[PDB]
């Protein structure tokens, strides 16, 4: 487990362009990893801490490059 | 039922005199006591409204 | 609370040579009494636990 | 048997003596036992009442 | 859009000042150390003394 | 609009039925683990039949 | 060092709206020059990376 | 044998005061903050200002 | 009543952004307690109704 805290980012999907979306993604982050690296701003989200991970997408103490690719994936634009 | 009673007694001055390796005796340590000192932590939470 | 996140310590008086240990009795505990012979005969010999 | 590496830093961080904390809880523990002893012998040595 | 952020509300994250926001605070102040009471004696009127 | 910040705390020694705290750095925010039904300072009795 | 375990802070000036973020360019960095249009044209339109 | 213990030399276990021994210290205190120096301008003598 | 047809106003303190609406709860109500997280956590999320 993370053993500390879970910062839980839930992005809310939206229509960016014609027949295109930025898919909203429920994701959880181990708190020490989150405070170190998070790119989220202007991303149409809302965040809350929780003792246990509150979303089915869970990132533990050690991922880094696995998570660094997931947060910038919150901006992925799909049709 | 009085079968198993409850006591407190001393230590014989033959045992207490030589205690923890005096006069060649051995294996009989004294009892000790420590202290611990553990901490707690709290956080401030917010609250708010609008009109 | 002037700055966020207060903290408060707690000093447990724990005896048995291990201040922090599994199940190490607390010394002055309002609930639980002092073990009657600890200083006393309890230190000379080890009494068999009752099970 | 406290430690010399403790009293340095515990005096630095908490300001406590780390000696008079032990001498306080040993000298208090021998008394709380010698007091719980002569209550235990009263309860030990008492006849069964209502008999 | 600088975020102030919170501690995780975890007990470890607070004691470290670790904070999901920009700033990592110093520490969780101190609200003071709580000790445990020293229990009361029954005195000796119950049993003759005879030093 | 108004904003306030307070936070709550639990008395270390609250439980007092345990000779040891767990983890030795322990959240004083009331939680299910530490603060639920475990305060020795408060004792609650549901009265029925009134 | 009077008390054990001192601690030193560091204030990075970070730009890009997210003080703590993956690869968030530090503002005033002796190594790295400031991106000369950030204030400027670079805010109006987005320039493509060079790969 | 009350042991003073150490922080684990871990970076968190120090900032939290978690300590392997009896006492969990307050925290690190502070050795002071380190900021980053602001770079230097080349001024204007190389290009006619002409407001 | 000095003239036919008196009238009496009533000020409901109604919360939830709609002074008039379907079942918009009244604020200070002798019957009903104030929902104690409305300002608080209750404004961050919507807690699932219990059914």
């Amino acid at each position: 487990a993370s053993a500390r805290g879970y910062v839980n980012i839930k992005t809310f999907e939206q229509k960016l362009d014609g027949n295109k979306k930025i898919e909203g993604k429920e994701v959880s982050v181990a708190f020490p990893l989150y405070s170190d690296v998070h790119k989220i701003s202007g991303a149409h989200y809302q965040t809350f801490p929780s003792e246990k991970a509150a979303y089915s997408t869970v990132y533990e103490e050690n991922q880094r490059t696995e998570w660094i690719a997931a947060n910038e994936d919150l901006w992925k634009v799909t049709g | 039922a009085g079968a198993l009673v409850e006591i407190a007694e001393g230590m014989a001055t033959s045992i207490a005199e030589l205690q923890e390796g005096f006069n060649g005796s051995t294996d009989n340590p004294w009892n000790e006591m420590g202290f611990r000192i553990d901490k707690q932590v709290i956080e401030a939470k917010s609250r708010q409204l609008k009109a | 609370m002037n700055s966020p996140t207060g903290q408060v310590f707690a000093l447990r008086a724990v005896y048995g040579k291990d201040p922090v240990a599994a199940g190490a009795k607390e010394a002055f505990h309002p609930m639980y009494g002092p073990d009657a012979m600890f200083s006393g005969q309890g230190a000379a010999k080890k009494f068999p636990a009752l099970a | 048997a406290y430690s010399i590496e403790l009293t340095q830093d515990l005096r630095a961080v908490h300001g406590m003596d780390a000696d008079a904390e032990l001498s306080g809880i040993l000298a208090t523990e021998i008394m709380l036992e010698i007091n719980r002893e002569v209550v235990d012998w009263i309860n030990y040595s008492a006849q069964v009442g209502k008999s | 859009a600088e975020i102030g952020g919170d501690h995780g509300y975890n007990a470890t994250n607070i004691a470290a000042g670790q904070t999901s926001g920009a700033v990592t605070q110093i520490g969780p102040a101190v609200m003071g150390m709580v000790r445990r009471a020293i229990p009361n004696l029954i005195a000796f009127d119950i049993c003759g003394v005879q030093p | 609009g108004f904003k306030t910040r307070y936070g709550i705390g639990i008395n270390p020694f609250a439980e007092s039925a345990a000779q040891a705290p767990a983890s030795r750095i322990q959240s004083g925010m009331p939680s299910i683990l530490n603060s639920l039904g475990k305060n020795a300072y408060f004792r609650r009795v549901y009265v029925k039949g009134i």
